[PDB]
């Protein structure tokens, strides 16, 4: 009976470089409490259905939560291109698992200008499945390298962004959580009846 | 390694910076602007600085990257914008001194008294007035108090404008406005800054003969006013034109009116008998662009905008504007009334706001009109067709067994025609002073005697009193003490029109231009929201072939609009003489 409720309304969330890991295994699955939210924009399973939960169930379960803005709730699917999807977080092209995202405004704004939320927006290469890298080196343009310090033809990676209440609604902020199984040669627990 | 790749991550890190230090500014002159009190000010100022100090220094850093290597045609123009911006680099010692002259040329503007300022009490008698001698002595009096100490300081701005041009490898500052509509393409879509000045000579001798009409009745119809004070063969005197200057014509209504006992269309008694407010006419406004195909507003608008008068006592100017603030944030400001002037000011600013949102998609240094007349030009084919009888008898503000008369039609006609015919003379004048004296061919010692030779030649204005090189004309205008361009209007009226024929052709409308109505079509909204959507992507050739198929003004459609005006004035002059002659002075008969 493991508690799913706690990984959904926790208290504070990350930012999509530093994206938390959360491992649950031996417990019990309750998917009619995430079903009766009612307070889900998207809530796109893929490969998944109610239908046939009852008869096949994993051994553990890997959860992802993140902020992001409003119109790049798009880009988190399998192949999709653009910023965030290839250097911040990208899915597998096999891929089993929930993305979940709801809206998240009235927590995470400020007159003044919020700036604890960060993204980053040059790399030299797309990241593999499943990487992370949260390096602070920065980031080189030019040819000709810098001395570890920037200022011209060099920028540093990272760049956030200044949430305001009233602002559109792709721009406002939204929560994101991802749901991925796994299927390794641990006793398969979760999975629970009626 | 190459350029190109060190420009696209050069402008993709400047794309997101410039968008919070825009929208700081935004929302401190929103604010400013919504409560107005002691201490915002330096809130406003200081966003103000700020973004004004990051761009001056993007500009000047970022003329490292020659432009020779470019390949790709929109990165190449996006650099084009960022460059050219920042030309006013010429001396740090002499910037000084032309802020200083600037602001100093524009302080007696704003500080003018004369007896009452130039606001409360002078505009009233140059349009209300019907007394010969009060506006003889006031329109002298207005240029000799403010006028004659602008003179002075106007010689070294002419100078200091012509060598910030010639910094920039320009010909005369005159060339350096002319740049806002040179593009380069190729062979089919190229503009070059020297056509514009034979194509707007040309645009106006087919307007040449209209005009000529529009300025025989009224000097015939202000004869009963003054019987033997005035010529009837010769040139209007300028304090007889209901304005200071005589920009516009539209205050002459009243003592040129052909038929004063049919009243015209005015639906404000409708709209208090069912006591509407200022949310039911934004619904209408809303329905009238939803009902075309284009989309509809935000949900932060009704939350955030200010539509009324707020009655807790504090200040406010409110004046009617449309604010896109940035990254999603659309508002609207103006002081709502309950008559039926605002319910065209609804229409207008919604257009604006539409325009913005098309292009929201496009790039930061894209998002603006294709060129300084087309964001304006949008906003008043609305206007024109939200004034229609049609449409106010189908939205029910109007009864059906309401009908349309012979002579309605020719007062309506008449009434638009001394609003928006008359100042084109008088626009391309001043543009054609200003530009031959900026080139210098004009001695500086017989500028007045160059100046009135104009007034008498193109838009026949005659002075009622004699004048010498003291006195300095053009500086009595609010865009002549500020540099500000004056082509704008001439292209807006031209333009409105060329859109307005094009959108109403495709809607399928039978009968007269002016009766027209572009409701209950999804495709002319579909057909103009694929210009919108461009934004400054493309030349303005390409915008304007996009929807109309040429390349080019033609005034045409303005001529074709006015037509039934124009043949019912044709009868009149027959007993009569029309034009003007260059040979009455005020001194000798
Ligand atoms: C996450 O925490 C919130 C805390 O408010 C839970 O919200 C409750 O939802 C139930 C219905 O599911 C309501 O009856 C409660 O009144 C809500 N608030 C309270 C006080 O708990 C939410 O249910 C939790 N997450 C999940 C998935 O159950
Ligand atoms: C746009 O490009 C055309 C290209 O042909 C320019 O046409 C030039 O016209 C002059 C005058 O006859 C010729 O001497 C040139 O040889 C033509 N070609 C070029 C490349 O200059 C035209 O002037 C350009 N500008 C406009 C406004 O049409
Ligand atoms: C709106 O228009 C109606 C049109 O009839 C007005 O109605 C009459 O108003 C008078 C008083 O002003 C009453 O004595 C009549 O009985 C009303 N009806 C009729 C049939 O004449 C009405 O007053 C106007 N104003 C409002 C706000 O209702
Ligand atoms: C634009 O947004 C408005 C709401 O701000 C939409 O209006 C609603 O449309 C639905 C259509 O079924 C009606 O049931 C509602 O009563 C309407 N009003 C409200 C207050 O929700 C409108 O339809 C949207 N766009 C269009 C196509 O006009
Ligand atoms: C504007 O500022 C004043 C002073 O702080 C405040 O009382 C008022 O509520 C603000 N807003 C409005 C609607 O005037
Ligand atoms: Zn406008």
């Amino acid at each position: 009976l493991c508690p799913f409720g706690e990984v959904f309304n926790a208290t504070r969330f990350a930012s999509v470089y530093a994206w938390n890991r959360k491992r649950i295994s031996n417990c019990v699955a309750d998917y009619s409490v995430l079903y009766n939210s009612a307070s889900f924009s998207t809530f796109k399973c893929y490969g998944v259905s109610p239908t046939k939960l009852n008869d096949l169930c994993f051994t553990n379960v890997y959860a992802d939560s993140f902020v992001i803005r409003g119109d790049e709730v798009r880009q988190i699917a399998p192949g999709q291109t653009g910023k965030i999807a290839d250097y911040n977080y990208k899915l597998p092209d096999d891929f089993t698992g929930c993305v979940i995202a709801w809206n998240s405004n009235n927590l995470d704004s400020k007159v003044g200008g919020n700036y604890n939320y960060l993204y980053r927006l040059f790399r030299k290469s797309n990241l593999k499945p499943f990487e992370r890298d949260i390096s602070t080196e920065i980031y080189q343009a030019g040819s000709t390298p810098c001395n570890g310090v920037e200022g011209f033809n060099c920028y540093f990676p990272l760049q956030s962004y200044g949430f305001q209440p009233t602002y559109g609604v792709g721009y406002q902020p939204y929560r994101v959580v991802v749901l991925s199984f796994e299927l390794l040669h641990a006793p398969a627990t979760v999975c629970g009846p009626k | 390694q190459s350029t190109e790749d060190l420009v696209n991550t050069f402008l993709e890190k400047f794309n997101y910076e410039a968008e919070e230090l825009s929208y700081q500014s935004s929302l401190a002159s929103w604010n400013y602007n919504t409560n107005i009190t002691d201490e915002n000010l330096q809130k406003m100022n200081n966003a103000g600085a700020k973004w004004s100090a990051f761009y001056e220094e993007q500009s000047k850093l970022a003329k490292t990257y020659p432009l020779e290597e470019i390949q790709d045609s929109t990165v190449k123009r996006q650099l084009r914008a960022l460059q050219h911006s920042g030309s006013s680099v010429l001396s740090a010692d002499k910037n000084q001194r032309l802020n200083t002259i600037l602001n100093s040329m524009s302080t007696i503007y704003s500080t003018g008294k004369a007896c009452l300022l130039l606001e409360p009490g002078l505009d009233d008698i140059m349009e209300n007035s019907k007394d010969y001698n009060e506006r003889l002595w006031a329109w002298e009096g207005w240029r000799s108090e403010v006028g004659k100490q602008l003179r002075p300081l106007y010689e070294e701005y002419v100078a200091l404008k012509n060598e910030m041009a010639r910094a920039n490898n320009y010909e005369d500052y005159g060339d350096y406005w002319r740049g806002d509509y040179e593009e380069e393409w190729e062979n089919g879509y190229n503009y070059s800054r020297n056509q514009l000045i034979d194509d707007v000579e040309h645009t106006f001798t087919q307007i040449m003969p209209l005009y000529q009409h529009l300025h025989a009745y009224v000097r015939t119809k202000l004869m009963d006013t003054y019987p033997s004070y005035i010529s009837p063969t010769g040139c209007l005197p300028a304090h007889l034109l209901g304005d200071m200057w005589g920009r516009f014509w539209t205050n002459l209504y009243p003592l040129t009116v052909p038929f004063g006992q049919k009243p015209n269309i005015d639906v404000t008694n409708a709209m208090v008998n069912q006591s509407w407010d200022a949310r039911k006419i934004f619904k209408e406004a809303e329905k009238f662009f939803v009902s075309v195909g284009l989309p509809n507003m935000t949900q932060g608008f009704w939350e955030n905008s200010m539509l009324t008068e707020p009655s807790d006592s504090w200040k406010v100017v409110c004046h009617p504007t449309a604010w896109d603030l940035g990254r999603g944030d659309f508002r609207i400001k103006m002081c709502t009334k309950v008559t039926m002037d605002d319910f065209l000011t609804a229409h207008h600013e919604m257009g604006h706001i539409q325009y913005d949102m098309a292009y929201a998609a496009q790039p930061f240094l894209l998002r603006n009109g294709a060129n300084e007349g087309f964001h304006e030009a949008v906003g008043e084919i609305m206007s024109l067709s939200a004034a229609t009888p049609n449409h106010l008898k189908n939205i029910g503000l109007l009864p059906p067994s309401f009908f349309e008369d012979s002579e309605t039609e020719i007062n309506f006609l008449l009434k638009q025609a001394l609003t928006i015919v008359g100042t084109l003379p008088f626009t391309y004048m001043l543009e054609k002073w200003r530009w031959m004296v900026f080139k210098g061919e004009i001695p500086k010692d017989q500028w007045m005697k160059t100046w009135w030779e104009m007034k008498r030649n193109i838009v026949g204005v005659v002075e009622p009193v004699p004048h010498d090189e003291t006195y300095c004309d053009p500086a009595s205008l609010f865009h002549v003490a500020n540099d500000y361009s004056f082509i704008r209007y001439y292209t807006r009226t031209i333009y409105q029109f060329q859109f307005q024929e094009a959108l109403c052709q495709i809607a399928k409308h039978e009968g007269p231009l002016h009766k027209c109505d572009i409701s209950n079509s999804s495709e002319a909204g579909q057909k103009l929201l694929e210009m919108l959507k461009l934004g400054k992507s493309k030349p303005w050739t390409y915008a304007l072939e996009i929807v109309v198929g040429a390349k080019n003004m033609d005034v045409r459609p303005l001529l074709n609009y006015f037509e039934p005006l124009f043949t019912w004035l044709k009868e009149q002059n027959r007993n009569s003489f029309v034009g003007w002659n260059t040979d009455w002075s005020p001194y000798a008969d």
